């Protein structure tokens, strides 16, 4: 499971 | 694909405009899930979903963890170098 972040 | 180099220009207000997913300790590139309409990098033109983001402003990125990527993205400011391939 990969992380996501808003950049 | 071929690896680009990318030009994206922001103001200080701003985030990049992109999602970002993958990582080192998950043995994926740091890799574009989103690009946020009318934002930084949907307005640079040359970045994509898809495309990893082999380094930044000369910063490679290749072998870096998430939350180092994060780190080293959100710090740069104005007028911001990518080098990306889409594979
Ligand atoms: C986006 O930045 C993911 C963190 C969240 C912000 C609001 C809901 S989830």
């Amino acid at each position: 499971r990969l992380p996501t972040s808003k950049i | 694909g071929p690896i680009r180099k990318v030009l994206l220009l922001k103001e200080d207000h701003e985030g990049l405009g992109i999602s970002i997913t993958g990582g080192k300790e998950h043995g994926v590139p740091i890799l574009i899930s989103e690009i946020h309409p009318g934002q930084p990098a949907d307005r640079c033109g040359g970045l994509h979903v898809g495309d990893a983001i082999l380094a930044v402003n000369g910063v490679n990125l290749r072998d870096t963890k998430h939350k180092e990527a994060v780190t080293i993205l959100s710090q740069q400011r104005g007028e911001i170098e990518f080098e990306v391939v889409y594979v």
